[PDB]
């Protein structure tokens, strides 16, 4: 059919177009986004021609003017105050927090400066400690939808076919002391490899036929003809090229 | 398989038959005809994938199937990989007669 | 690996036992060429030639009777493993009688126990026990030349005291759990079941005829019984089944179970028996029968009936076999009850519930090659033979029949829809119907020693199917002691449909060989059906030195035959499998070309999507700085239509107030960024005059560095499968 | 395996085609929708002057 690279070019060829066409298409998705931005600036503009023309006739009204005095602020002469209102609060309170997260970071300075004076290992155990967590949070989740199959299964609302699950293993020191708690470890699992238990019945008799399949059976055998099965020999030796 | 996103679909095929070898584990309450006609099948599965051919992209990973099959030619290939006869030995009971008794064990020393 | 089978095939007829007993045969025929016949005539017919099984095997070793030196001749099927020397053609082990056997044996047959076996002659049995198995191999005594085993005579006063008493069938009894027990069946017409522990007195006796109340008279009717086909001929079990309770009074709580054994006269009547060797007698073993064998036949199924095979399946299976060469396939059923509806006058009131046989279909073996003969003599004799049944101990839908002039094969292809049926509800009328499509018996014939008419035959003397370590094979060996082998197929495989490659194509986008990827096989299996055979030639046994050489006429329809067979089931067949490869391969080059033209088409779509991505983006730009001008034009136009107002409003004053207190809190807010700016750049400053001395590297062992990543990707694959788990419920619980 | 891919891929090209089509047209007729805002705001530029 082919060669064992022809056929590995069209797949090489396939994976690098398929990862242009993702590229491309992420491309026509944000540009519909933002032509969608577009289309609503562009009705805020309609809407901004009618706001005018109406303002341009209410100030033409000599009856207008005089309840002027107790007119609350524009919409947005309110808006940039509600603005000045949000940035003031915001410039206010990320002051704090940035003091504060400097104040952290330099008790965490003075406190690394003080550990610094009292020797060696604590990095080996922030890592293990992050395993033996997040293992624990595997099992805890794990145990929690189990639970949720559980009760889908009593609700009858889930029904399940049947699935598996995986297991670890631990690798050695190389460097020189070690060898008997090996070698207990070996010897301690060859002492619980030995030897197991017994068992007698009588052999379970076969299952009896139900009544009605074995008078259907008689009923289809006692009107079947039974012609003989020859061992089949060629039906014509007048076709010999002698 | 991290560094050859070419190989390492390939890598994973020989990685997982690297998992399915029927290895004793002493904690585990199996006879040796269990462990062996296990292995029977591993052995055959193995060899099915040389038959299509599966691993003559990277011909390492092809030596390392003919080395878990046993072949004692490709195993001698590796010679220069084996610095004594008796790791030699152990890898050819390994791949080779893993139900081996003392009362054999002579024959292939 | 396949390798190590066809070394077996060329050693094994060729090993030193096999020369020994072709060598003692030419040391026999010497001594009886020349005396002149004066007048007189024996008032004799001659004796019945029976069907020999002087052969058997037990886990891994063949075993040879040799009547020569009263011995079983012991050889090896296990190799030594690996190692590279060859097994010695010399090497074997020899298990002498202690006792020898006063009669000649036909049969030897194995103990359930592998413990026993019987040696069986027209005149009596012996019983010889297995010796010790040990040493580095698991070996007779640990590695012997010659071992005595230890014999004991069954029946023997009983045999050595009525001249006219002869044997004509015998088993052992079907347990593992009990001490060893026979069973014999006798020319008058009794059954004997003798224990080992008790070798001369019989356990259980079971007379067969009908004779109650007439007693006190001899014996000399045994001319007249055996011409009407009165005798017993075989016997055969079933499995252990629970005897139906009507047999029993209506007083036990109990089920009792026992064998079936199934009972061939010479007329072709079954009879059924219960036996236990565990239970009281009481109403334990009654004769029950004839059997009805359903459909009623008008030759009567044959008067010639010679063995009976009782297949281990539910329902029971009877195979009953005939010298004419055929096999009739009963079904065993359990009887009807009679609806007590429109009869009167019947007169016994004690039917007892009687089983029926229904014949599935009768088989007709080639026994001797049919040629090519004229139209025109009714007087041809067809070569007729005691047929001898074996059963398969790796394949329960085959059987193997041996005879005089050769070995067939028998498959039931109709088992497994059978058991199909009975596991299918009590509503699935279809397997029914699966079970009345037309798949007959498969039947090969392995070997011919009679091929043609002029020759005399090679009588099987040996049979044995090894199941494990040849992988399933057939061992058969000769009347001249040559050895044959034959691997058998592993399956029972029924024909497969006629032909997946009627197909004419249809486009529309999607490939049809989708349907072909969901079964690996697909392709393979399709060639595999049209290679298949319907008929094949026989196996044939070379011609002997001191045969007489055949007219020419006869060798040319054999070969006439032969050539033919080859045409019609082999090169026809493998000249379709061409023309089928041909016609796949062509549609896999086109398909790739497409698959190339497609790849193509779309690498020329690549620059045009992206050609046509920029210019959007560009005409996108174009648009929005449109929009952004038009929108500030707007704005401009709000602010002039809000200048000419005549008057601050109070919320215009209340802002002002608002906006004069802002600067003032500007002030303290900028002058803390400043503050925390000078403390960012103290601490900073601070931390950087510390950077002078080194840091040691933490390097991680390279073992270290496995166990992190090994648990990474424990945890990690641990979180694809709850991931994939809650996708699956979320999957399966839509709201 | 080949095949499934490539024509996975040739409907996934032809559907980034229509879809960047689409764009093209909703693109004119914002241009078009923005000519008609456009002139309606300059009349009320023009009233604005007048009055000032």
């Amino acid at each position: 059919v082919g060669t064992s690279e022809e056929m590995k070019m069209l797949r090489t060829e396939s994976d690098d177009l398929h990862t242009f066409l993702l590229e491309i298409k992420e491309t026509t998705e944000s540009l519909h986004g933002d032509i969608s931005s577009l289309k609503t600036t562009l009705l805020e503009g309609f809407a901004g021609v009618e706001e005018a023309r109406e303002q341009n006739e209410r100030n033409r009204d000599s009856g207008y003017l005089h309840l002027l005095y107790k007119r609350p602020l524009d919409p947005k002469s309110e808006a940039q105050l509600q603005e000045i209102r949000r940035l003031h609060q915001y410039v206010k309170f990320a002051v704090q927090d940035v003091n504060d997260v400097l104040d952290l970071e330099w008790d965490q300075h003075l406190e690394q400066k003080k550990k610094q004076r009292h020797l060696l290992v604590p990095e080996r155990e922030t890592l293990f400690n992050t395993l033996a967590n997040n293992r624990e949070i595997i099992n805890q989740q794990r145990k929690r939808l189990n639970h949720l199959v559980d009760s889908l299964q009593q609700l009858r609302l889930y029904k399940q076919t049947s699935l598996w699950s995986l297991s670890s293993a631990v690798p050695s020191q190389s460097s020189i002391h070690s060898f008997d708690s090996d070698l207990e470890s070996l010897c301690n699992a060859l002492l619980k490899t030995t030897i197991e238990s017994h068992t007698k019945s009588l052999p379970k008799v076969p299952a009896k036929l139900s009544p009605m399949k074995q008078a259907q059976l008689r009923n289809f055998l006692a009107k079947r003809k039974t012609p003989p099965v020859r061992s089949t020999a060629p039906a014509s030796l007048s076709r010999s090229a002698f | 398989a991290d560094a050859s996103p070419a190989s390492a679909g390939i890598c994973r095929i020989m990685g997982d038959l690297m998992r399915t070898m029927p290895i004793l584990s002493p904690g585990n309450t199996q006879t040796l005809t269990e462990l062996e006609l296990k292995w029977q099948h591993w052995h055959e599965e193995c060899e099915r994938y040389l038959q299509d051919s599966t691993f003559a992209t990277s011909p390492h990973l092809e030596s390392l199937l003919k080395i878990m099959l046993g072949d004692e030619a490709a195993l001698l290939e590796q010679k220069e990989l084996l610095s004594n006869w008796y790791h030699f030995l152990v890898t050819r009971l390994l791949y080779s007669n893993p139900t081996v008794k003392p009362i054999d064990l002579h024959y292939y020393a | 690996p396949v390798g190590d089978g066809e070394l077996w095939q060329t050693w094994l007829p060729n090993h030193v036992v096999f020369l020994r007993l072709r060598e003692g045969l030419k040391n026999q025929s010497p001594t009886e060429a020349e005396k002149p016949a004066s007048s007189s005539l024996p008032s004799s017919p001659p004796p019945q030639l029976l069907t020999r099984n002087v052969v058997f095997g037990l886990g891994g070793e063949l075993f040879l009777w040799d009547g020569e030196d009263s011995s079983f001749l012991v050889v090896r099927l296990r190799g030594p493993s690996g190692g590279g020397e060859e097994p010695a053609l010399s090497q074997y082990q020899r298990l002498l009688c202690i006792n020898p056997p006063l009669f000649e044996i036909y049969q030897v047959l194995l103990s359930p126990t592998q413990h026993h076996v019987a040696l069986i002659g027209i005149k009596g049995l012996m019983v010889l026990e297995l010796p010790k198995r040990w040493g580095k191999n698991s070996e007779f005594e640990g590695g012997k030349s010659t071992v005595n085993c230890s014999t004991t005579p069954v029946a023997e006063r009983f045999f050595t005291s009525s001249t006219s008493l002869t044997l004509k069938h015998a088993a052992w009894y079907p347990s593992e759990i009990l001490d060893p027990h026979v069973v014999l069946l006798t020319s008058d017409n009794v059954i004997r079941i003798y224990s080992l522990r008790e070798p001369q007195t019989p356990t259980n006796v079971i007379i067969l005829s009908e004779a109650e109340e007439e007693s006190l008279v001899l014996n000399k009717g045994r001319a007249y019984t055996a011409s009407l086909g009165e005798t017993a001929v075989a016997f055969d079990f079933g499995p252990l089944a629970a005897v139906p309770k009507t047999l029993f009074g209506q007083n036990g709580k109990d089920e009792v179970v026992a064998y079936p054994l199934y009972i061939l006269y010479e007329n072709g009547e079954t009879f059924l028996t219960y036996i236990s060797l565990l239970h009281s007698p009481g109403n334990i073993g009654k004769l029950l029968g004839p059997l009805p064998m359903h459909p009623a036949a008008e030759d009567n199924y044959g008067y010639d009936a010679c063995a009976v095979l009782c297949l281990p399946c539910v329902p029971n299976i009877l195979v009953i076999a005939t010298e004419s060469g055929m096999l009739y396939h009963c079904v065993v059923l359990e009887g009807e009850e009679e609806d007590d509806h429109t009869s009167e006058k019947s007169w016994d009131s004690r039917i007892d519930l009687i089983p029926s046989l229904y014949v599935f279909e009768c088989v007709e073996l080639e026994l001797a090659l049919k040629l090519a003969s004229g139209e025109d003599d009714p007087f041809d004799s067809d070569f007729s033979c005691p047929v001898k049944l074996h059963r398969d101990p790796k394949c329960p839908s085959r059987y193997h029949c041996t005879h005089e002039a050769g070995v067939h094969s028998v498959g039931l292809t109709w088992i497994h829809k059978l058991h199909k049926f009975l596991g299918s509800d009590e509503e699935d009328k279809d397997s029914l119907q699966e079970l009345s499509t037309e798949q007959k018996c498969f039947v090969e014939h392995i070997l011919c020693t009679k091929p043609l008419p002029c020759r005399q035959p090679a009588p099987i003397r040996g049979f044995w199917i090894v199941p494990d370590i040849l992988g399933p094979t057939m061992i058969c060996i000769t009347s001249t002691y040559e050895c044959l082998i034959w691997p058998l197929l592993s399956t029972v495989h029924p024909a497969s449909p006629p032909l997946l490659c009627t197909r004419e194509d249809v486009e529309v986008a999607e490939s049809p060989l989708r349907v072909l990827a969901e079964t690996p096989d697909s392709f393979e299996k399709h060639i595999r059906s049209i290679l298949q055979r319907s008929v094949a030639n026989p196996a044939f046994l070379k011609a002997s030195e001191k045969d007489i050489a055949p007219p020419p006429e006869e060798c040319l329809q054999l070969l006439s035959r032969a050539t033919q067979v080859f045409r019609e089931q082999y090169i026809l067949k493998q000249d379709l499998a061409k023309e089928e490869i041909q016609r796949r391969v062509k549609l896999l080059c086109d398909q790739k070309k497409k698959q190339l033209e497609d790849l193509s088409y779309c690498r020329e779509e690549r620059k045009s999507l992206r050609e046509m991505a920029e210019r959007l983006a560009d005409k996108y730009e174009e648009a929005k700085e449109k929009q952004e001008d038009i929108m500030n034009r707007m704005k401009k136009l709000l602010h002039s239509f809000h200048s000419e107002l005549p008057v601050l409003s109070d919320s215009e004053r209340d802002m002002k107030k608002e906006l004069q207190l802002i600067p003032d809190q500007l002030r303290h807010l900028g002058n803390a960024i400043k503050q925390v700016t000078m403390k960012k750049d103290y601490q900073q400053q601070k931390m950087e005059k510390v950077l002078s001395l080194p840091k040691p590297t933490i390097i991680l062992s390279a073992y270290q560095r496995k166990c992190i990543q090994s648990i990474l990707k424990e945890e990690g694959e641990h979180i694809r499968e709850m991931v994939k788990q809650i996708n699956d419920i979320r999957n399966h619980v839509n709201f | 395996e080949n095949g499934e891919k490539i024509t996975s891929l040739h409907r996934e090209v032809e559907k980034v085609k229509l879809d960047q089509k689409r764009l093209d047209q909703e693109l004119d007729f914002i241009l078009s929708q923005q000519k008609e805002l456009e002139d309606l705001l300059s009349p009320l530029e023009e009233l604005v002057k007048e009055q000032s």
